[PDB]
């Protein structure tokens, strides 16, 4: 059915550009405007700009100085390109039809994640949480696994290779300097453990890295 | 700019009852061309948002009769006659008429569920990273409703502020119900000097705080 399609970048550094192509199926560019939005955590949804049927643009004026749509009509190509990122571009963007007249067409690309850092790839350090030596006893006992340091994102972290999956908490990664660090946890009942064996694996693939952790009593 | 101002920021719901979501604008939203462009977006977790309303009252195709739209000027009101379990996430209102358009900030509509203290755990350092020169403790603060929680970190019973940092999981979608994790990091050397480490948190379910602690001689 109709549909756009997003192409670009997940990381771009600081100062750079980023470029991405919305790809358009359904319906002619000649006859509807494409608008561009973007979505951060801090800020929510903001509309960046538009450009119409007829081939005219119009910019948010907090963004217009670095801001550039264009389109190919023949090829349903719709071009962004936004210069000098820094920090605070970081978010998903989108293309989108929107401001509609008609029952028909109205769709969002799949947004683009895009990460602006100087950070190089970094594989992380792993470490296994164990309860303390004197924490008081349940029926369960929750275990857990902190993954720190490591650059982009993301990575993947399993128990028991995959096996433990109810229980699980694993936590969006968070900005700690310029590099990621997340934990996860997970709840067995305290009649298993250390009697049989908890092992979180975690994958960082922009690395190749792959390491598991036992938990041990302290 | 125009402010779209929405109301409530976040609305608890069952299955089966009605929801009201309001959307002011700082300025009457004007028609252009005999068009009124005001709308209203649903996104689910890790989807675009899709278009609900436009034109203020007209059901986008594929929008069941439960969605309906009204108002005119500066006041804006999305209904749905009857919650289904598809219909939970962050609904946008969203302006056309006046450049640069804008959003609202989102109302959450989120499923209500029986109150749960939340299942807190405190873990000290690992003796791994204790030799890299690094002192994480780390706290979880799992299955818990609401989501208002607060909390504070005391080390021998002073209250910390600096280092830590919180990490926030979206409404469960089996249970509903929401989990964190919060980590202090501190130096090796810094760690060393203090022997008690506690999380302290604040929730809906009591006045009384749930406290767990560690002493770094055990
Ligand atoms: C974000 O950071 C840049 C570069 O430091 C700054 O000039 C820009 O205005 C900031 N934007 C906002 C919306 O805070």
């Amino acid at each position: 059915q109709v549909q756009l399609k997003e192409s670009g970048p997940g990381l771009v550094q600081p100062s750079q550009s980023l470029s991405i192509t919305c790809t358009v199926s359904g319906f002619s560019l000649t006859t509807y405007g494409v608008h561009w939005v973007r979505q951060s955590p801090g800020k929510g949804l903001e509309w960046l700009g538009v450009i119409w049927s007829g081939g005219s643009t119009d910019y948010n004026a907090a963004f217009i100085s670095r801001l550039s749509i264009s389109k190919d009509n023949s090829k349903s190509h719709v071009f962004f390109k936004m210069n000098s990122l820094q920090a605070n571009d970081t978010a998903i963007y989108y293309c989108a039809r929107m401001r509609i007249t008609t029952d028909w067409f109205a769709y969002w690309g799949q947004g683009t994640l895009v990460t602006v850092s100087a950070a190089k790839t970094t594989p992380p350090s792993v470490y296994p949480l164990a309860p303390g030596s004197a924490a008081q006893t349940n029926s369960m006992v929750t275990l857990g696994c902190l993954v720190k340091g490591y650059f982009p994102e993301p990575v993947t972290v399993t128990w028991n290779s995959g096996s433990l999956s109810s229980g699980v908490h694993t936590f969006p990664a968070v900005l700690q300097s310029d590099l990621y660090t997340l934990s996860s946890s997970v709840t067995v009942p305290s009649s298993t453990w250390p009697s049989e064996t908890v092992t979180c694996n975690v994958a960082h693939p922009a690395s190749s890295t792959k390491v598991d952790k036992k938990i041990v009593p302290r | 700019d125009i402010l779209m101002n929405q109301t409530p920021l976040s609305l608890p719901v069952s299955l089966g009852d009605q929801a009201s979501i309001s959307c002011r604008s700082s300025q009457y939203i004007v028609h252009r061309n005999g068009n009124t462009y005001l709308e209203w977006y649903l996104q689910k977790p890790g989807q675009s948002p899709k278009l609900l309303i436009y034109k203020v009252s007209n059901r986008f195709s594929g929008v069941p009769d439960r969605f309906s739209g009204s108002g005119s000027g500066t006041d804006f009101t999305l209904k749905i006659s009857r919650v289904e379990a598809e219909d939970l996430g962050v609904y946008y209102c969203f302006q056309g008429s006046h450049v640069p358009y804008t959003f609202g900030g989102g109302t959450k509509l989120e499923l209500k569920r029986a109150d749960a203290a939340p299942t807190v755990s405190i873990f000290p350092p690992s003796s791994e990273q204790l030799t890299s020169g690094g002192a994480s403790v780390v706290c979880f603060l799992n299955n818990f409703y609401p989501k208002d929680i607060n909390v504070k970190w005391k080390i021998d019973g002073s209250e910390r502020q600096n280092g830590v940092l919180n990490s926030w999981t979206d409404q469960d979608s089996k249970d509903s119900t929401y989990s964190m994790s919060s980590t202090l990091t501190l130096t090796k050397d810094e760690y060393e000097r203090h022997n008690s480490y506690t999380c302290e948190a604040t929730h809906k379910t009591s006045t009384s705080p749930i406290v767990k602690s560690f002493n770094r001689n055990e």
